[PDB]
RNA sequence: UCAGUAACGGCGAGUGAACAGGGAAGAGCCCAGCGCCGAAUCCCCGCCCCGCGGCGGGGCGCGGGAAAUGUGGCGUACGGA
RNA sequence: CCCCGGCGCGCCGGGCCCGGGUCUUCCCGGAGUCGGGUUGCUUGGGAAUGCAGCCCAAAGCGGGUGGUAAACUCCAUCUAA
């Protein structure tokens, strides 16, 4: 094994920012949320919102 | 990832995907692009015709910024303006022909090959073409020059 | 062995180019060292610019690129004597000083005494005695309110004349370009044998005299 | 007046700078390979290399053996592929200046070389000066204007090719003559072009 | 007529208004002084003229030309070099001429 | 980045830069020479007082040397006196 | 709580007796070096990129460079040893 291995892989920024805005939506729905093994059953709203 | 590759479903397998009669050996046919005009000729005429010879003359110092000349052609000639100035010179009367300077956009030789827009322009740039300017001439236009 | 189709490609690998390998597993190591010792300088020069002296406007040689403007090294003698800066007074307030640099033209020239005239006017200049001022340096009022400013000092910014929509008159039109190209470029390509050819016809019809 | 000694060491064809560099030639063939001259010969050449008539300040001639560099192998017998049978009309890639400025170097180690001139040749041996310093002396140490030359940095400057006749040697300069030693010298050239840069992303 | 800048043909390029400075003080260099001058004639009578100087000094005397220029050439090396070495060898020597003729 | 480019090469195998441009950094200078100055300069030893663990500062010595075969100051191609 | 150092301010004994602008008169440079021939190596450098050995051997409105050898004439560009 040698060190010019290639170690990082560079992602497009498009799609980097794609990425996000899918993790994002992904985190305001129940079931996504409960599936994941959070355990959010008495959580009054989940876009959870705080002063 | 080694576990898609298909060197995992080659185990077991005595020769390994490379063949029982004839082995995969080192360099059974020389190393590189090597019998290029003797026992690879067949592959070098097939496939890259023309890669032996010699042909015209040498430049020695070539400087390729001497010969710099990027071209825009007609058909996207309009795009290098907004939008609010090809509409305004459609809604303008008073005849007015709006300047496109090419060199302020990166572009040294306007080609023609596009259709144009019935308005008038008056394209500034550094070298033209005879079908360039008749496009032009022929919607009612000027050609500056800008050394 | 060549395959049946492909690319005639020629690998530069025939060196014993293992040893010499450079791997850049440094580059984060070390662009928090350039800036870690970019704010050791920007904390030792306190109210001086960051970025430093102040460079002239300069374009550019090879047509591809003497259409932009850039940031040279410094101000020729010419625009330093223009301006009225003795150049070895220049380089102890921020200006770039090259002597190298000549100036064929006028309009960059009076561009870089105009751009003198904008540092040597936004200059704050503290006292050489503090505890004493001095005949030209700012007044205490300015240096208390003089801060160090970031990013280069005075960018240049390539800006292109807005020129409104004028009308074509029929001299415009009248103007072949494509013709008036190729027959400058005729007239300069056969400029000396044209000349050569009229000093044999010259030559020539001399002897006739005599 | 220095440049009067300057215009008359350019007629070198002349009659009396042919005796003279006769005469001198010819007394220097007797003398050693290396010792030590009283006084420059040249005080002119030797002022616009930098001697200044103080204490510290050597001047050690030296003579050399003129000709090329036969190769040091057996009687024939190069092994190797016939590019590279070539003994006879071989050159040394240094100049006889350099030479004689590192056998000073070498035979008076303590001293500095900083430059050195031409004082003579004939058909089997040329003669150089070179400018020794001391760098201990208190006239080099205190005056400020040579203090430089007392740095660890300047250590055999003539093994390291940093003289004139040194520098003149290893190509170096701006320009487009002077391509193959683009950085410090030609291995370091040599190295950013045979070195591939790979970087973490590619 | 409608006459524009053009970056071809024979006065192509941009236009602008040329200044104009003081030389740079590089360029002097070479030219000689009223003093080098005299250094320079005072050391040429003090040492005399080369064997090769000597011997194209009587081949221009005999006035073989063509034949002093090959042998300075060939002596010296470039043609410029030669042509301006003969052109004061030739001076010299309507001097030794001017000078015995009274 | 130019660039596997211009070019080299049984022009085969293969070899192979630079200019420009964008960046990190950014800083300039000094002699000889030519002149001007009463050598206006330097090193060493003896004594005084201090400093004294990177051997210096100041004062004395008809103390010794180096140096006119050239020391120091101004001055170096951006001109300088 | 110990030590080192920097950045600081006073005081002493020293230095240093100083600049720019316009005129006027002056002065200004690195040789067995560049360069040419020839030989060997090296270079992408190809009628020689660089270096080195041997021979010839300079000039000063001169010299070098302007990527094809040479002559003529212009210009650009720096000022080597
Ligand atoms: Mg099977
Ligand atoms: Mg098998
Ligand atoms: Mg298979
Ligand atoms: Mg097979
Ligand atoms: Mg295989
Ligand atoms: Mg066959
Ligand atoms: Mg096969
Ligand atoms: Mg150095
Ligand atoms: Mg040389
Ligand atoms: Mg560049
Ligand atoms: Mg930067
Ligand atoms: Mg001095
Ligand atoms: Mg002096
Ligand atoms: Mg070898
Ligand atoms: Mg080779």
């Amino acid at each position: 094994t040698k060190t010019w291995r290639r170690w990082h892989r560079r992602v497009n920024t498009t799609q980097k920012r794609y990425a996000i805005c899918s993790a994002l939506a992904a985190s305001a729905l129940p079931a996504l949320v409960m599936s994941k093994g959070h355990r959010i059953e008495e959580v009054p709203e989940l876009p959870l919102v705080v002063e | 990832p080694s576990r898609l590759r298909k060197t995992r479903k080659l185990r077991g397998h005595v020769s390994h995907g490379h063949g029982r009669i004839g082995k995969h050996r080192k360099h059974p046919g020389g190393r590189g692009n090597a019998g290029g005009m003797h026992h690879h000729r067949i592959n070098f005429d097939k496939y890259h015709p023309g890669y032996f010879g010699k042909v015209g003359m040498r430049h020695y110092h070539l400087k390729r910024n001497q010969s710099f000349c990027p071209t825009v052609n007609l058909d996207k000639l309009w795009t290098l303006v907004s939008e609010q100035t090809r509409v305004n010179a459609a809604k303008n009367k008073t005849g007015a022909a709006p300047i496109i300077d090419v060199v302020r956009s990166g572009y040294y030789k306007v080609l023609g090959k596009g259709k144009l827009p019935k308005q008038p322009v008056i394209v500034k740039a550094k070298f033209f073409s005879r079908r360039a300017e008749e496009k032009i001439k022929g919607v009612g236009g000027a050609c500056v020059l800008v050394a | 062995a060549p395959s049946r189709n492909g690319m005639i490609l020629k690998p530069h690998f025939h060196k014993d180019w293992q040893r010499r390998v450079a791997t850049w597993f440094n580059q984060p190591a070390r662009k928090i060292r350039r800036r870690k010792a970019r704010q050791a300088r920007a904390r030792r020069i306190a109210p001086r610019p960051a970025a430093g002296p102040i460079r002239p406007i300069v374009r550019c040689p090879t047509v591809r690129y003497h259409t932009k403007v850039r940031a040279g090294r410094g101000f020729s003698l010419e625009e330093l004597r223009v301006a009225g800066i003795h150049k070895k007074v220049a380089r102890t307030i921020g200006i770039s000083v090259d002597p190298r640099r000549r100036n064929k033209s006028t309009e960059s020239l009076q561009a870089n005494v105009q751009r003198l005239k904008e540092y040597r006017s936004k200059l704050v200049l503290f006292p050489r005695k503090p505890s004493a001022p001095k005949k030209g340096d700012s007044s205490a009022e300015e240096l208390k309110l003089a801060t160090q400013l970031t990013g280069p000092v005075m960018p240049i910014r390539n800006v292109f004349k807005k020129e409104k929509a004028r009308v074509i008159t029929e001299e415009e039109k009248n103007f072949k370009a494509f013709a008036s190209l190729r027959m400058a470029r005729a007239n300069a390509r056969l400029f000396g044998i044209r000349a050569k050819r009229a000093k044999e016809a010259a030559e020539q019809d001399v002897e006739k005299k005599k | 007046g220095y440049k009067y000694i300057q215009e008359l060491w350019r007629k070198k064809q002349s009659d009396v700078m042919r005796f003279l560099l006769r005469v001198r030639c010819w007394q220097y063939r007797q003398l050693s390979a290396l010792h030590r001259a009283p006084r420059p010969t040249r005080p002119d050449k030797a002022r616009r290399l930098g001697y200044k008539a103080k204490q510290g300040y050597v001047i050690y001639r030296i003579r050399v053996r003129r000709g090329g560099r036969k190769r040091p192998v057996p009687k024939g017998a190069t092994y190797g592929k016939p590019v590279h049978h070539g003994v006879n009309q071989l050159k040394f890639a240094r100049s006889l200046q350099s030479v004689a400025e590192e056998r000073a170097g070498r035979h008076c180690g303590a001293l500095r070389v900083l430059n050195s001139y031409w004082v003579g040749e004939d058909s089997t041996y040329k003669f150089f000066e070179v400018i020794l310093i001391d760098p201990f002396h208190k006239a080099i140490r205190r005056n400020p204007d040579t203090q430089w030359i007392t740095k660890p940095v300047h250590k055999h400057r003539e093994m390291r090719g940093l003289t004139s006749a040194g520098r003149k040697s290893r190509g170096l300069g701006k320009g487009h003559k002077f391509h193959h030693t683009i950085g410090g010298s030609r291995r370091a050239a040599w190295r950013r072009r045979n070195t591939l840069q790979l970087h973490r992303y590619r | 007529a409608l006459r524009y800048p053009m970056a071809v043909g024979l006065n192509k390029g941009h236009k602008v208004t040329k200044n104009v400075s003081k030389p740079r003080h590089s360029r002097r260099r070479g030219r000689l002084t009223k003093h080098t001058k005299f250094v320079r004639d005072m050391i040429r009578e003090v040492c005399g003229f080369a064997p090769y100087e000597r011997r194209a000094m009587e081949l221009l005397k005999v006035s073989k030309d063509k034949r002093a220029l090959k042998f300075i050439k060939k002596r010296v090396g470039t043609h410029i070099r030669a042509k301006r070495k003969r052109e004061e060898l030739s001076s010299v020597l309507a001097a030794m001429r001017k000078a015995a003729a009274k």
